[PDB]
Order: C-alpha cells, then structure tokens, then sequence
C-alpha cells in the first residue's frame, strides 16, 4: 500500500523547536515531491511546505518561512520538518502527503497526522467526575482540566456504544474539558454497572469511574 | 496569494438529490500551455484525513464513484453529486494547485436532512467528588435534536448567568442524523452553596415555549 506515517508531535513551549518526521513506504520515495499540510483546531487546511523529489527546491508560505525547514533523506525514505520559533498559531494536526506524478501533484495518501500543541500550560491530568441523576436514564461523565489532548473515553470498556455522545474537548483557561453521556433503559442501571473508562496518555492516567446512584 | 472561496459553507441535502458546490479563485487557475486548470477537490469524512477526489478540475481519482463530477475553468469551479448518498456526508475542500502559496478554500460541509426532533435535556448537579476541589460544575446535556440551531440559557435562582458556561456540540450523528450539545456551568463551591435553583433552558424550533430542566437543592 503506498503509506506515509507522521511522527514527532508533542507539547512544546512557544519559541521552542520540534522536528517532525514522515516515514514513506510502498513506493519509490526519490521519484516524488512531498509536502507537509496542517489542519488547525478550527478545521482549516494550510499548506506548510513542499520539497522536490531530489531535495533541491523547497517552498513555504510566508507564515512559516524562515522558521520551518523541510528536508528529505532519500536513502532512508524519510521526510522531515524542522520547526523553530514555534508560535501558538502553529498548534495543529500535521500531515505529510505525496505530490503525484504525471503532473497530477496535489496532496495525496495523507498519513493519519501527528499532533503539535504549542503552549505554555503544563501537562495536567484530568479529574473525572461521575454524573448520576438525583424507559431510559441518561448518565454522564465529566473529564475536567486536562492538558494536552488527547484523552480516550469509553463506556464499559467499549461494550456500550449505542446511546453514547462524547462532546469534543474545549479549552477553558488553558485546560480542556470534555464530557460524554450515555442513555440506557431503566432496567439496566443501576443493577448493571456503567463505568466511564478514561485514559490520558500524557500524564499516564487511567480511571475506570463507576457511575453510582449514591 | 490566490484566495479560494467556497459556497455554501454548509448545505442540507436530502439523500438522492443533486447538489452543486461552488469554488471561486481570485485569479485564474488555467495554464495555457498545458491546457488544464490546476484545481483539486478533497473530501474529508469525519475522523479521517482529506482524500483527493478530483484533480485538474474535472479528472476523478481512482476509486471515486462517478456520481461526482468536477466542472469549470478559469475562476469558477463546481463539484456536482448527481444523487447524494449518506456516505457522501463530509467536508469538501477545493485547492489552488497552480501557483505558490498553495491555498485551500474554507470547505463546504454537507449535512443530511431529517425531520425536526426536540432535544432530550438532562441536568446534573455537581458530583460530591468535585465539591472537594473547591469547584462545582452543573451539566446539562441537550441530546438528539434537529435542526442544529439551539440557544441555551442558564438561570440560578431565576436570574441568568452568562459567565462560567462552556458549550460543546457533536457533529451530525451518522446513526440518526441528529445533533447533541453539552453545556457546563462552573462556579466555585462557595457561590454554588448560596443558591437553591439551577435551570438549564433551551430554545429550539421544535417549541414555542423554552425546554427547561431544573433541580432545587
């Protein structure tokens, strides 16, 4: 399969540096131009850089010129983006993409992306709170004050997926809050346990929070 | 920079209908030597990266169903779906691939039409565990409603509170085409304790009267 895999995303302080890489497999890497494209938090797409198949020619929009450098190592099938003087504005999911031959160009076979968070806030574990109510009942789970993204949240270790809503995290005062609801029939809870399984990789936190009545 | 502007930002569609999306560049994307317009269309389905759909304005990539047709030249391009399917719900982006800086349009998001549905509202007082942090969050879930436009007011003892509210919305549910919203009201334990009545109310077009969920301590 032609495949591109981005790596290197992390939380970095403003003014800092970070090097991203993109491992290419399944095609002859030196025959193609390559690019980085980022998708910002509000879902806009921005071209970040392009490099010719040999590495001689590099192009950058003014927002990034002088701060980012794209380079490639054609013997090791790897593309790089060296970022320095990072700004809050550079927080985004970064993707590398192949520029197609036969003059098609464009951006193709995008990887799954790597997440870059540029911020002064430090890694903070979430506090997870059960939301119990004092045919169906809606229970919930509040995951408050974590940093950075992501957190993973499932109900009953994934067994419960119908009737579930997890709301996208929003940044309040440099900390994120996320919540999820699950609606089950009244015969289910409270006899059967409903547990909210939260994981925050950056602080190495895992919580299975049971939603009790009392 | 060539500015790419797409129209409309979002479009409600019924399945089986023809939909046309427009994309306008500020300068021509046509290359006279090569007799091609260098305009690419991308489709981004939720949770996944964009995929190239059509390039050189009208040539489809492999695997793209031919119900998609790209058209136009110069500065105005259209993407048409002859009969839109549920699997086509996505954001569609056009892109200037002609001159650097390479630029993207802002996207046209497709949403599926369904019958209006009123929200199921649920309110939750602060969990005791949270009370210990010195904080108190009251949560209201407004679930499974349609259309998406909705307004949420919090009242504490009948008076409106605008500060400390954090709302988050889901994208259209692929299982029933509905939307959901979460509204959280955070206060210090101190202020929470000196009030008795917490109200979350919503205005949505399924009702002349506000949907209200309240609890009294």
């Amino acid at each position: 399969e032609v495949q591109l895999v981005e790596s290197g995303g992390d939380l970095v302080k403003p003014g800092g540096s970070l090097k991203l890489s993109c491992a290419a497999s399944g095609f002859s890497f030196s025959s193609y131009g390559m690019s980085w494209v980022r998708q910002t938090p509000d879902k806009r797409l921005e071209w970040v850089a392009t490099i010719s198949n040999g590495g001689g020619y590099t192009y950058y929009p003014d927002s990034v010129k002088g701060r980012f450098t794209i380079s490639r190592d054609n013997a090791k099938n790897t593309l790089y983006l060296q970022m320095s003087s990072l700004k809050s504005e550079d927080s985004a999911m970064y993707y590398c993409a192949r520029r197609e031959r036969y003059d098609e160009n464009g951006f193709a076979y995008w990887g799954q992306g790597t997440l870059v968070t540029v911020s002064a806030a430090k890694t903070t574990a979430p506090s997870v709170y059960p939301l119990a109510p004092v045919s169906s009942v809606t229970l919930g789970c509040l995951v408050k004050g974590y940093f950075p993204e992501p957190v993973t949240l499932t109900w009953n270790s994934g067994s419960l997926s119908s009737g579930v809503h997890t709301f996208p995290a929003v940044l309040q005062s440099d900390l994120y809050t996320l919540s999820s609801s699950v609606t089950v029939t009244s015969s289910t809870w409270p006899s059967q346990s409903i547990t909210c399984n939260v994981a925050h990789p950056a602080s190495s936190t895992k919580v299975d929070k049971k939603i009790e009545p009392r | 920079d060539i500015v790419m502007t797409q129209s409309p930002s979002s479009l409600t569609v019924t399945a089986g209908e023809k939909v046309t999306m427009s994309c306008t560049s500020s300068q021509s994307l046509f290359n006279s030597g090569k007799q091609k317009n260098y305009l690419t269309w991308y489709q981004q389905k939720p949770g996944q990266p964009p995929k190239v759909l059509i390039y050189w304005a009208s040539t489809r990539e492999s695997g793209v169903p031919d119900r998609f047709t790209g058209s136009g030249s110069g500065t105005d391009f259209t993407l048409t779906i002859s009969s839109v399917q549920a699997e086509d719900l996505a954001v569609y982006y056009c892109q200037n691939d002609y001159s650097n800086p390479l630029t993207f349009g802002g996207g046209t998001k497709l949403e599926l039409k369904r019958a209006d549905a009123a929200p199921t509202v649920s309110i939750f007082p602060p969990s005791s565990e949270q009370l210990t942090s010195g904080g108190a969050s009251v949560v209201c879930f407004l679930n499974n409603f349609y259309p998406k436009d909705i307004n949420v007011k919090w009242k504490i003892d009948g008076s409106e509170r605008q500060n400390g509210v954090l709302n988050s919305w889901t994208d259209q549910d692929s299982k029933d085409s509905t939307y959901s919203m979460s509204s959280t009201l955070t206060l210090t334990k101190d202020e929470y304790e000196r009030h008795n009545s917490y109200t979350c109310e919503a205005t949505h077009k399924t009702s002349t009267s506000p949907i209200v969920k309240s609890f009294n301590r």
